[PDB]
């Protein structure tokens, strides 16, 4: 049991690290983001 | 100076709310521009 409870408290800890230090971890969420700020410039932009 | 009215700065008609501009304007440009090539800066013809 107590070497249990250790390895998972480790491995708790370096998720806070990983996503932290990697950039596009979380690039799918962002893809969100940048596909509709992307459609909304297009619609705006093609008033000229 | 604001208010929603009806300007016409030598022939630019258009409908909007006119405030004053700290937008430096090089002594050779007139009238500002965004995105979609749409007038949101004048010059007064008059009082510069």
């Amino acid at each position: 049991q107590k070497l249990i409870a250790n390895q998972f408290n480790s491995a708790i800890g370096k998720i806070q690290d990983s996503l932290s230090s990697t950039p596009s971890a979380l690039g799918k969420l962002q893809d969100v983001v940048n596909h509709n700020a992307q459609a909304l410039n297009t619609l705006v932009k093609q008033l000229s | 100076k604001n208010k929603c009215v009806n300007f016409n700065f030598n022939g630019l008609k258009g409908t909007g709310v006119l405030t004053e501009s700290n937008k430096k304007f090089l002594p050779f440009q007139q009238f500002g521009r965004d995105i979609a090539d749409t007038t949101d800066a004048v010059r007064d013809p008059q009082t510069l």
